[PDB]
């Protein structure tokens, strides 16, 4: 059984997950969903968590 | 804050302003539209549990400019570890009554998973520090929301680096080291409940509370935060449960 989240959090932008084997899963906090390189989180919502409006809208 | 900078308004939107009976309490951190985390202490001396308001979208204190949102607190939840007059689980978990609207001006901070705080965000050696306490120890508080960056620091090296005072309480697993020993930059007792926020790769994380400390930019001496990854469970699962009658709540902690 591999770890792979203990070295540089799995490659995931945010949560990571290890599973039986050499398999991982990233995961987001509420509010995001994680893109098809399984790594990257993106907001689902207007105002997601951690995010600054008047910056990102700059 | 000492020595900080105005947080330009907007850009700290998951700050609060706790109040009761109108005057500043303390700081808190929004984590979503219904939960604020702020620190234990800041309820010791509270009588008027029923006049506890939460203020979101808060920047300048002498002026209302319309995105300022207020909430009355339903719940203040305390570790049961916690002991009024000491350091130690420094934490309360806020609830309101009614959700916050989000906006530009009002976002929550992300409350993170424990082990991606612990393993990564823990060794992010720069965050932010905010709130509305004193601009100088023993001075006025501030009418516009401060921020400061602060590094955090291994608790070992906390211990080595802080001048040898008598009588002092230890930094327990419950807690990180943040600051300056050089007396120049620090959050104040004001700024008590306000967030410890880290960065990283492009989203902000709830890491710290400010907690305690030796005077407030007091030569020898760091801040001391409350370390919110030994509560991502304890917190997770009280967001989960009923309220109960009585503003205050105890709650076994672990
Ligand atoms: C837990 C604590 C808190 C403080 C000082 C000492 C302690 C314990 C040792 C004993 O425990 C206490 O002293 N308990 C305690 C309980 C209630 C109040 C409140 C007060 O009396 O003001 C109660 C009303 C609401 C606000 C807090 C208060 C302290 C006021 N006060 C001194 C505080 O908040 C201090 N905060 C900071 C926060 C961050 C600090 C920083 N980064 N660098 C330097 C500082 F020096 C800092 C002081
Ligand atoms: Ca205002």
């Amino acid at each position: 059984d591999q770890l792979i989240c203990v070295n540089e959090n799995g490659g995931c932008e945010q949560y990571c997950s290890d599973h039986t084997g050499t398999k991982r899963s990233c995961r987001c906090h509420e509010g995001y969903s994680l893109l098809a390189d399984g790594v990257s989180c993106t907001p689902t919502v207007e105002y997601p968590c951690g995010k600054i409006p008047i910056l990102e809208k700059r | 804050i000492v020595g900080g900078k105005v947080c330009p308004k907007g850009e700290c939107p998951w700050q609060v302003l706790l109040l009761v009976n109108g005057a500043q309490l303390c700081g808190g951190t929004l984590i979503n539209t219904i939960w604020v985390v702020s620190a234990a202490h800041c309820f010791d001396k509270i009588k008027n549990w029923r006049n506890l308001i939460a203020v979101l979208g808060e920047h300048d204190l002498s002026e209302h400019d319309g995105d300022e949102q207020s909430r009355r607190v339903a719940q203040v939840i305390i570790p049961s570890t916690y002991v009024p007059g000491t350091t130690n689980h420094d934490i309360a978990l806020l609830r309101l009554h009614q959700p916050v609207v989000l906006t530009d001006h009002v976002v929550p901070l992300c409350l993170p998973e424990r082990t991606f705080s612990e393993r990564t965000l823990a060794f992010v050696r720069f965050s932010l520090v905010s709130g509305w306490g004193q601009l100088l120890d023993r001075g006025a508080t501030a009418l516009e929301l401060m921020v400061l960056n602060v590094p955090r620091l291994m608790t070992q090296d906390c211990l080595q680096q802080s001048r040898k005072v008598g009588d002092s309480p230890n930094i327990t697993e419950y807690m990180f080291c943040a600051g300056y020993s050089d007396g120049s930059k620090d959050s104040c007792k004001g700024d008590s409940g306000g967030p410890h926020a880290t960065h990283y790769r492009g989203t902000w994380y709830l890491t710290g509370i400010v907690s305690w400390g030796q005077g407030c930019a007091t030569v020898g001496h760091f801040g001391v935060y409350t370390r919110v990854s030994q509560y991502i469970e304890w917190l997770q699962k009280l967001m989960r449960s009923e309220p109960r009658p009585g503003v205050l709540l105890r709650a076994p902690f672990p």
